RNA sequence: GACGUUUUCAUUAAUCAAGAACGAAAGUUAGGGGAUCGAAGAUGAUCAGAUACCGUCGUAGUCUUAACCAUAAACUAUGCCGACUAGGGAUCGGGUGGUGUUUUUUUAAUGACCCACUCGGCACCUUACGAGAAAUCAAAGUCUUUGGGUUCUGGGGGGAGUAUGG
RNA sequence: AUUCCAGCUCCAAUAGCGUAUAUUAAAGUUGUUGCAGUUAAAAAGCUCGUAGUUGAACUUUGGGCCCGGUUGGCCGGUCGGA
């Protein structure tokens, strides 16, 4: 089972960039992973991507330059306050001036810092870099 | 894989890779229209067939069941598309 | 992934992006609707009804070119099962398996063979329970899953 | 990487793979400089002016070492249909 | 980039199919097609020897950038070329290795037997087992070639052609070297000799 | 179980407290034969502990019938459903026929083949990218760059799987 | 005998230094963050199963009219500031 289609992203996507790729083909995706993604490609750690679609789940098709190192789910998706986003950043982050916890919150799909900006904080998705 | 976008591969190299696991999903088998030696009226009979096809005009049983597809007799007229 | 059996399997009806009757097929919808009201009225099963005149008669399937799916199609007709079409012939392999029970005493996988449909019926049971296709009243039981097939 | 008024820091700004676009390390013992020097009309060498690629380890080490300068030799005017675009 | 003075021709082309070089290795390792073309209809592998030309056209920009001709090395292992390296070495530049391979060449600047290339030129990198393995530490290039069945790792020039018969291996050094002696600088054509024979590379049977 | 299908349900689902089937060998009650050897045992051993390995008969048992038991190095010493990657010549269960080669249905029929292609089971070995302390492992990975889902165990050695209780 | 009794002599903290138990820390030896089960203690005999714990994919994008809160300064008319 694909319990989180989320998580059988960016695995697939460890499984292709540890493994040397420059693309994957995601099946299923979501509008989850498709905003995930618009998210990732706004911060441009990865690249271009192309939702490609049948009458079924659909494939996603990333075409990046390499700068995605690590990302990864942090399920369960925990429920966070303002203050308590900067524990998050200090545990799994690699420095201050860098780097993206990014979240779910009522305000859609943004970063801890966009959420720091337009000043909510919901619930957790992932780290990216 | 190197540049290429996978709407720009050599096309035909997953074609015939297991129907579902090429870029989209597309069926393998075909149909047929044709028509028995008894009565020429087109008798579409799927090619994977699981019936024993009794003539329109006969009784005879114009096919045999397999696995995979299907055993015809013979004398049935065959076409492109 | 299998349930109740350990082991993996295809068992292949995929279908292409198109919904529409896309290039050859020439008859109307009407045309077809009514070649399958020919074929309910011959009172069998759905699954007897396609396995036959879905490869005798051109049909494509009875939901591109028709639009109405087959038990829609037996109760806007009155004939519609009393259970469907699926936990019937399951309880149609129940009948064997139970009757091959009191052939030999100690065929011993029988025993285990019927724990598997068993369980199926079960949740097929209480799956048609939740949708309230079933009746919540009756409850699926081996003193009538012989005597309800045949 | 820049001090209160700026002065960049750290000595050995190093360079980086063409291939897999990553980083070559002053450790590293598989990285290779390639100096490509052209050609042009009389068609020899015109030695000193280089098409300078540069290989890292990941790519030597783990089939995929040779494909991936098929593309660079390809994408930069040096070599026609020796890498297959249409791949 | 590829000049006007030099690029496909029918007459050199006239050497490698002279040599049956449709006659590649015949179970493929698949990291090897961006170079074959088809097989013979009982599968043996036929060769765009077009593109194996441009391979001779990048290896001799790869040569004769250099301004020290001593830095150029030549590794043959497989006896078919061990005259070769040496009909290549005093018509080139390139210091001569044939033989065995000594085990910690690259290794241990010590001993007598420690080159210090700049550039290297392989053979049978099969054959030059501990020169495909051991070399890449002092981060040298390997230009090599590769039969169908020959090593995708390590390489960066892979150059298709077989090692069955002595006038491949010494066709295509042969085919190289006369260019790098007119990058270097003497004449001109492809369709146009060079002045000693492509016979001259080739293996005797003493 | 596999495989083929443009047949039917449209989420009916994964594991799993509690609960329930099964269960080697051995062992447990009531019977059938009672051929085979044979834990125990009854005999001969036979010389100091070259060492006590020898040998011969053997109730039950081994084989089954109406039932238990619920124990293994029950071990591939690796719980079960997910993701991808290697790289291969064969296997076996299915599906196909090359102006494809021969007995002969009549060049490729019954069958079987070289060259290709697909999903199922059993395996192997490579460089180990990843690990591990290490033997080794294509999973004992994608874990300090730590979070796909779920269940049961372990906290120094003993004392001890002992006492006690259910 | 650098490790014994002493003589020296020296080393620390300094009106302050020890000792006893108890807790905390280092202790990823309690681990949600954040362990470990092939061989080091630890995967059970293998299925069925309920409670619990999760559970496939879909629902308003792209761009125009301006408002210009903020900045780059060739403007420098204020000579740290619009």
């Amino acid at each position: 089972t694909r319990s989180s289609v989320l998580a059988d992203a960016l695995n697939a996507i460890n499984n292709a960039e540890k493994t040397g790729k420059r693309q994957v083909l995601i099946r299923p995706s979501s509008k989850v992973i498709i905003k995930f993604l618009q998210v990732m490609q706004k911060h441009g750690y990865i690249g271009e991507f192309v939702y490609i679609d049948d009458h079924r789940s659909g494939k996603i098709v990333v075409q990046l330059n390499g700068r995605l190192n690590k990302c990864g789910v942090i399920s369960p998706r925990f429920n966070v306050k303002i203050g308590d986003i900067e524990k998050w950043t200090a545990n799994l982050l690699p420095a201050r001036q860098f780097g993206y916890v990014i979240l779910t919150t009522s305000a859609g799909i943004m970063d801890h810092e966009e959420a720091r900006r337009k000043h909510v904080s919901g619930k957790i998705l992932g780290f990216v870099y | 894989v190197l540049v290429q976008d996978l709407l720009h591969p050599t096309a035909a190299s997953e074609a015939r890779k297991h129907k579902l696991k090429t870029l989209v999903q597309g069926p393998r088998s075909y149909f047929l229209d044709v028509k028995c030696p008894g009565c020429l009226n087109i008798t579409t009979v799927f090619s994977h067939a699981q019936t024993a096809v009794t003539c329109e005009s006969c009784s005879t049983i114009l096919c045999t069941p397999t696995g995979g597809k299907a055993k015809l007799s013979e004398g049935t007229s065959f076409r492109r598309k | 992934g299998r349930m109740h059996s350990a082991g993996k399997g295809i068992s292949s009806s995929a279908i292409p992006y198109s919904r529409n009757a896309p290039a050859w097929f020439k008859l109307s919808s009407e045309s077809v609707i009514e070649q399958i009201v020919k074929y309910a009225r011959k009172g069998l099963t759905p699954s007897q009804i396609g396995v036959l005149l879905r490869d005798a008669h051109g049909v494509t399937q009875a939901r591109v070119i028709t639009g109405n799916k087959i038990m829609r199609i037996l109760k806007s007709n009155g004939l519609a099962p009393e259970i469907p079409e699926d936990l019937y012939y399951l309880i149609k392999k129940a009948v064997s398996v139970r009757k091959h029970l009191e052939r030999n005493r100690k065929d011993k996988d029988a025993k285990f063979r019927l724990i598997l449909i068993e369980s199926r019926i079960h949740r097929l049971a209480r799956y048609y329970r939740t949708v309230a296709v079933l009746p919540p009243n009756w409850k699926y039981e081996s003193a009538t899953a012989s005597a309800l097939v045949n | 990487m820049e001090n209160d008024k700026g002065q960049l820091v750290e000595l050995y700004v190093p360079r980086k793979c063409s291939a897999t676009n990553r980083i070559i390390k002053a450790d590293d013992h598989a990285s290779v400089q390639i100096n490509v020097a052209k050609v042009d009309e009389e068609g020899r060498a015109i030695p000193g002016e280089y098409v300078t690629y540069a290989l890292s380890g990941y790519v030597r080490s783990r089939g995929e070492s040779d494909d991936s300068l098929n593309r660079l030799a390809q994408n930069d005017g040096l070599l026609k249909n020796v890498w297959s675009y249409s791949r | 980039s590829l000049p006007a003075t030099f690029d496909l021709t029918p007459e050199d082309a006239q050497l490698l199919l002279a040599a049956n070089t449709h006659l590649g290795a015949r179970n493929v390792q698949v990291h090897q097609e961006p170079y074959v073309f088809n097989a013979r209809p009982d599968g043996v592998h036929v060769i765009n020897v077009g593109k194996t030309w441009e391979k001779l056209v990048l290896a001799a920009r790869i040569i004769a950038a250099i301004p020290n001709p001593e830095d150029v090395v030549a590794i043959s292992s497989r006896t078919f070329g061990q005259r070769a390296v040496l009909k290549f070495a005093a018509h080139t530049g390139a210091t001569p290795i044939a033989g065995r391979f000594t085990p910690g060449s690259f290794t241990n600047y010590i001993t007598r037997s420690f080159k210090e290339p700049r550039l290297v030129i392989v053979t049978d990198p099969r054959s030059d087992a501990q020169a495909i393995k051991e070399a890449s530490y002092v981060n040298i290039p390997v230009i090599a070639l590769t039969d169908l069945d020959s090593p995708s790792e390590f390489v960066d020039v892979a150059i298709p052609c077989n090692n069955r018969g002595k006038h491949s291996i010494g066709l295509i050094w042969y085919l190289l070297a006369r260019e790098v002696l007119r990058l270097r600088g003497a004449l001109v054509d492809r369709t146009q000799p060079w002045s000693i024979m492509p016979d001259l590379y080739f293996y005797r049977f003493p």
